[PDB]
């Protein structure tokens, strides 16, 4: 290449040099065309050995940590469902660690080693070793002292007292002390959550086409509940290359329970209940029942993957009904059930604790709790009256399949409602 | 099904304040399972030798969760609430090294193996485990012992090798009454592998494909949303070596000069929160950690969960 | 025979978050059903009246600045209009096993560390530290601004074995001050309980309730939350209060800071009072740090004079070093860099 | 070209106050002339567009925190 | 010797929110069970009333803008149709320890500031300031627009021992002027109770109740919120009662400043640094002259140049309201 | 694909009237062919699904107010 050090002279004295006053005659007026032009790295040979090219580093754990930053890429596990940094190798971006003088010398050192252009020939112009300059070795003895020290950084594998060390028990034996590092390259690769997914152009095009109900074969993705982990302080350059497009921050994926953002104190039954009888209160009114199981239900032609989710999506409702029962089981230390209820009855086995008191209704309710079709069939019909526009299932052998899983949730629901009253 | 427990032990309702909520460089939320598998091993080296028993498995049941987060004005993401640290000796403010915190209400199904079951009563073991576990910290967070208006929740114990087949659905459906307001976190390693050869359209790795199960991603109208296999989350699933193993003195900043060291990375996987009524046997719900120290794999999972 | 590169201690005297309730005084023996104090928002308009610079002295440039007020939304927590009493309860656990590190490199340093901790303990108890930790519970210093200008403060401390109340205490928190640590009779039993909890192995659980009679509808002061990313829309509040499930609350680290203010042993402060125990002993309100490395008063210097070269300090400095072990802390000296 | 900005001097970051319109070429010119034209000490400068989008702010002797 | 870069004073005279209720006059001695005033909505069609900016002088746009107007929803608070009296009730807490900062950054500046404030208190007490605060409790200036055009305003102040009433006071707020400070044998007692509260002798909690005959169904004016048929006006309400912000009640208490470097033909203003009123849009204590708060504080504390005896009351009154001072 | 909509022309927003079924590809196509097929002046157009869920409406020379 030839234009690589030649594109530096037109950007300096054209825009920034607007007036040169005689009050200053020290560095930019006399020395810039003398020593600062080509042989300028003589006095700048103290930031060039300062850097290090890493993949896993230590300073995001704590900025005052002075152990080892390592480059060594991992091996593959060999076990199925495990995701790490081992699946990179040509898509990885190698982090640089040093001072605040790592913008120019890094781009200068990067291009010559990574990015060579040898693909075409295996025989022709591959056996060449005499296409060098071929100069003498005695003429340049004294002042060429920088050939060997340009690469060799120090070793000395160390950790730090603020570096997050941990013990891991071996099988039938002692321990290994594990010191995890922060993966810069993997967090950088996952910071391509931005352009292809969140607010790049092809994603927001399909977000526009979602509102207009259009159709092209790019569906988009939506990432809820991400968190921001900001590294550095006000200075995300004393840590890493956190300055180009990852502005000293880290996007975190959620790992939350369903108990996440649960409502504080549940509403007790039989005070103003007109809609909420066996549904519970759930936020998936427009989510689980409206759009989920109601598309490609009228033109079902295969029965391999269709009725499995129709079998388990109602098992989810049968589970979350018991979840609602368990939430209203605790957390409610009082009952005043005399007003407000005119269609909600026979629930003393379902939403009532023992209370150390005979809450009987002229029956043997307090020590015996059988025939629980006052709940089981009573929401097994609630599930059927969640939809009434389905018409052509009648007179078909597939309507028997709908009564299979409701013969199943009328199998597994009885004895888990008798065993609480004893 | 390595080392089947002869006895399950239910630490009933542990209330935890200020647990670590970051849990990995990529995830956040409920803390790592390795915290729980280290907590059961810290129980094991305080009461496990004095009672000649073996605490080895652990079942994670989260009843209540709350994080110190806040949503900023005009963003759909979250940021973490912080603490004001002390100053320096210069008199200036120190750096803000941010940390996530969470409150936490958990239940722990432990699993007991040894010969100390047959010497002590089942009520001796449970007190010595429970009142020990109120002296310790779970995920960097304080385990808060009971005081309230109600009654303290007691530490039970089953003997799940004992009893007939009627007792094998009388006992394992009695504890599930005490685990039901919350959800259990299990390891789903077969889903993330069978979703990897499911992608025949592209030829990806597991990294971009675990990122394609966390999504409520929206498919174009041939709109609709791609199907839900359950409540799936990303979990840290162990560690993997990025260094050879070092002799136990040749780093002078280790935690101790008697144990070997490796520099490791994380290792991400898939898990599912599920109600414990889907669980056939509650011993299948337990978390173990196996290591391959000839490789660099130090990981944890729930085995025997089909 | 040298300082270990890793040395860390774990937090003994571990409190919880302090929830806030509200009811009436003299119904406070039956205060288990009082509703929580909730955090709500309000609006506030004010003029920018701060110190001007030197350069602009002009009536026109000042009067045009107060043509435009600024507005902001803040959080506020008040008692209800019929409640005059604030109830603040938290649970303390006193762990014990104090001088044992949770991390140490050198076996020699741990061996001549726990021996020096034992010859502190065997020569004199934790009773001097225990009276000063219990005194900060008996006066309600954990009520920070909720204490000032209160008419009556009443503290109730219950030792709890499993679910029972072994011994209960009862104090007038205003009757004992905040400056001078005095000796009492009902308070030394609590001091002996805290000392026997620190010395043994196994936790001692306390519940501490404070009742502050403040007035109907007055403002209470929960802890304020630190958010480093402020929302760039104009939507966001300017002041967020901490709340544990729709109940206004004080952080656990602020309660614990209030319990640690026992440090009266640095040769200064003829009228300041106790400060908190910290290495390089520093106060965030005062801004400065009172224990400096230029003088023989720092934990990093007192500790290794007392352990490595067995140059014991004064006894009042040994109390500081042991109190600084009870709070915890991560320490270095960094044998490799 | 000379672009229009709104320079605001508020108490803290999340405060609303009617600001003064400037004429500046770059955002760095707006930060220079918002370094001056500040009357008080413990206040926060904020630079906005004409329609209310934030660009940068500075809180009592710190860096200009840019608003992405 | 120099001013500390961190100073912070707390506010003394803590007021609460003031809750508004309604009933009938001559049912005032049984006004504990009065119904609260509720904030409700109504629609508003408006008209083009503002100045046009001289490019909208044309009839072709003014007719089009008056043809299709804008419709708004406002929050309004009225009395009921049979209730004529507005009851307003808040509690006041008078703390004391007035000169001590809560955050400071010097030990010599703090010691000399406490020396200076102790010199002030030991020369004359808090009696002159407390007279002017008791006067703003006696007249019902905390009723802001709820006081103008009122047929009668009566203020009752109870002093609270434990929950019991030690002393009760009773004032006609319209006879006691809004633009003077006179003396009365029953207002001297309230002034010296507030003086014994601010000097630190006793614990003082007050219960202030004001009644105002506004008229049947007339509009009462709660404090107003900032907006986050689009709604034009939002009123402050604590649970469902209409209420007044605590800082607007607190503002109407420290309107005691009658010492200006400008003309005294405008009444008392509120104690502020650079003594300012937004409703008149100008600051009456300019730092061109030497009578704002910061210059007087620096001269009285640092270089021991005391101001006049009347300006010392102003400087101490700025220390009572608190604030973030210091360079 | 061609989706089915219900175009309604009502007096005001909260009026019920039996509408006419169209065949349209997108919702913007339905808004274009509901801009026409309107007979009267002071009326409100409304676009619905086949089961009665509202999608958008337009009230006598204004924007289409979308129904989230």
């Amino acid at each position: 290449l030839r234009q690589f050090i030649e594109s530096f002279i037109q950007e300096r004295l054209q825009g920034k040099l607007d007036k040169l006053q005689p009050d200053e005659d020290d560095k930019r007026q006399t020395l810039l065309a003398t020593h600062r032009r080509e042989a300028w790295l003589a006095d700048a040979a103290r930031r060039v050995g300062q850097l290090q090219l890493v993949t896993h580093t230590l300073k995001p754990i704590h900025p005052d940590a002075r152990g080892s930053n390592l480059h060594s890429l991992p091996q593959a596990p060999g076990q199925p469902g495990l995701a790490g940094s081992h699946e990179l190798g040509d898509r990885l971006v190698s982090d640089v660690v040093g001072n605040a003088a790592a913008l120019d010398v890094f781009k200068f050192l990067s291009l010559q080693y990574q990015g060579k252009n040898l693909l075409n020939w295996l025989t022709e112009d591959s056996a060449e070793a005499l296409q060098a300059l071929s100069d003498n070795a005695e003429q340049a003895r004294e002042w060429r002292q920088a050939f060997i020290g340009i690469t060799t950084v120090k070793g000395a594998p160390a950790s730090h007292s603020l570096a997050k060390q941990l013990y891991f028990p071996l099988p039938g034996s002692g321990y290994h002390l594990l010191a995890p590092l922060f993966p810069t390259s993997l967090v950088h690769h996952v910071h391509a959550l931005l352009r292809e997914a969140r607010f790049g152009d092809a994603a927001k095009a399909a977000r526009e086409a979602r509102s207009r109900q259009e159709s092209w074969p790019h569906g988009f993705s939506e990432y809820p509940n991400l968190a921001i982990q900001k590294f550095g302080g006000t200075k995300p350059q004393n840590i890493s290359q956190l300055n180009n497009e990852r502005r000293g921050e880290n996007w975190l994926l959620p790992s939350l329970p369903p108990n996440w953002q649960r409502q504080n104190v549940n509403a007790p039954m039989r005070h103003s209940s007109v809609f909420e009888h066996d549904f519970g209160r759930t936020p998936e009114v427009s989510r689980l029942t409206r759009t989920l199981q109601r598309f490609l239900a009228k033109t079902v032609h295969n029965n391999l993957a269709i009725r499995q989710r129709r079998a388990q999506l109602v098992a989810q409702i049968c589970d979350e009904a018991l979840q609602y029962a368990a939430r209203l089981r605790e957390l409610e230390p009082g009952w005043s059930a005399t007003p407000g209820c005119q269609l909600h009855d026979a629930e003393q086995l379902w939403l009532d604790p023992l209370r150390a008191q005979t809450d009987e209704t002229f029956l043997q309710r307090r020590l015996r709790g059988d025939w629980p079709a006052e709940v089981g069939n009573r929401f097994a019909n609630w599930l059927n009256r969640a939809v009434s526009s389905d018409s052509q299932i009648l007179g078909s052998p597939e309507a028997a399949q709908w009564s299979q899983e409701l013969s199943k949730e009328l199998t597994m629901f009885k004895e888990i409602l008798e065993d609480e009253r004893d | 099904s390595v080392t089947d427990p002869e006895a399950l032990l239910l630490l009933p309702r542990l209330s935890i304040q200020n647990a670590n909520a970051i849990s990995s460089p990529l995830t956040w939320g409920f803390p790592s399972p390795g915290a729980f598998t280290g907590f059961v091993h810290a129980l094991q080296r305080r009461v496990g030798i004095s009672l000649d028993i073996e605490l080895d498995g652990v079942g994670i049941v989260c009843h209540r969760f709350e994080a110190q987060i806040s949503q900023p004005a005009g963003k759909r993401t979250k940021v973490f609430n912080l603490t004001r640290n002390p100053l320096n000796r210069d008199g200036s403010t120190a750096a803000i090294v941010e940390e996530g915190r969470a409150h936490l209400e958990v239940s722990l199904l432990l699993g007991v193996h040894g010969d100390g079951l047959d010497d002590h009563p089942a009520q001796e073991i449970a007190r010595q485990v429970q009142e020990q576990a109120g002296a310790m910290r779970l995920a960097g967070g304080s385990i808060l012992p009971w005081c309230n208006e109600r009654f303290p929740a007691p530490n039970a114990e089953l003997l799940m090798l004992g009893g007939s087949d009627e007792q094998r659905r009388k006992n394992q459906r009695r504890l599930t009454r005490r685990l039901l307001p919350g959800f259990a976190l299990v390891s789903r390693e077969a889903l993330l592998q069978q979703h990897l050869e499911t992608l025949r359209t592209t030829l990806p790795e597991a990294t971009t494909l675990d990122a394609l199960l966390d999504l409520c991603r929206i498919n174009f109208e041939p709109w609709q949303v791609r199907d839900k296999p359950g409540w799936l989350v990303p979990i840290p699933a162990g560690y993997n070596a990025l260094s050879p193993l070092y002799l136990p003195g040749e780093v002078r900043n280790a935690r101790d000069r008697e144990t070997p060291l490796r520099f490791v990375e994380n290792l991400f996987g898939l898990g599912e929160w599920l109600s414990p009524h889907r669980v056939a046997a509650l011993s299948d719900l337990l978390w173990y950690h196996h290591a391959e120290p000839d490789k660099g794999l130090y990981r944890w999972s729930t085995p025997r969960f089909v | 025979l040298s300082t270990a590169s890793v040395l860390a201690f774990e937090r003994k005297l571990d409190p919880s978050d302090a929830l806030m309730s509200a009811g009436a005084w003299a119904q406070r023996d039956a205060s288990q059903e009082w509703p929580a104090v909730t955090v709500r928002e309000k609006s506030v308009r004010g003029t920018i009246s701060n110190r001007l610079k030197t350069k602009d002295r002009d009536p026109a440039k000042l009067d045009a600045s107060i043509q435009s007020p600024n507005l902001q939304t803040v959080d506020v927590a008040n008692l209800p209009s019929d409640a005059d009493t604030l109830k603040v309860r938290f649970t303390l656990r006193v762990l014990g096993g104090a001088g044992t590190p949770s991390a140490c490199n050198d076996a020699a340093y741990r061996d001549k560390l726990l021996q020096t901790v034992a010859t502190y303990v065997n020569d004199q108890g934790f009773a001097e530290l225990a009276r000063r930790y219990a005194h900060n519970l008996a006066n309600a210093r954990f009520l920070w601004r909720n204490r000032v200008g209160a008419e009556a403060v009443e503290v109730r401390i219950n030792h709890i074995r499993q679910g029972e109340v072994a011994r209960a205490w009862r104090f007038d928190a205003l009757a004992i001050g905040l400056r001078d640590f005095k000796a009492d009779a009902e308070l030394d039993a609590l001091a002996e309980l805290i000392a026997s909890g620190l010395s043994g192995s196994g936790h001692v659980l306390l519940e501490v309730v404070a009742f502050a009679r403040i007035g109907d509808g007055q403002e209470v002061f929960p802890s304020q939350e630190l958010i480093l990313d402020k929302g760039d829309k104009k939507g966001q509040k300017s002041k967020t209060l901490y709340s544990v499930r729709d109940a206004a609350a004080i952080h656990s680290q602020k309660i614990g800071n209030a319990l640690r203010t026992i440090d009266t042993w640095y040769p200064d402060e003829d009228g300041l009072g106790p400060i908190a125990v910290e290495p390089y002993g520093s106060v965030t309100s005062q801004g400065k740090a009172y224990r400096q490395p230029k003088q023989k008063l720092d934990f990093y210097t007192l500790l290794d004079n007392w352990v490595l070269r067995d140059e014991a300090p004064a006894v009042e400095q040994q109390h500081y070093v042991i109190a600084n072990l009870i709070r915890g802390g991560v320490f270095g000296e960094a044998e490799e860099k | 070209m000379k672009a229009a900005y709104i320079i605001k001097e508020v108490q803290n970051i999340n405060s609303e106050r009617e600001g003064t319109q400037i004429e500046a070429t770059s955002l760095s010119q707006a930060k220079r002339i918002a370094s001056k034209e500040q009357c008080f000490h413990g206040t926060v400068m904020r630079i906005e567009t004409v329609n209310g989008l934030w660009l940068a702010y500075k809180e009592d002797g710190k860096r200009w925190v840019d608003c992405q």
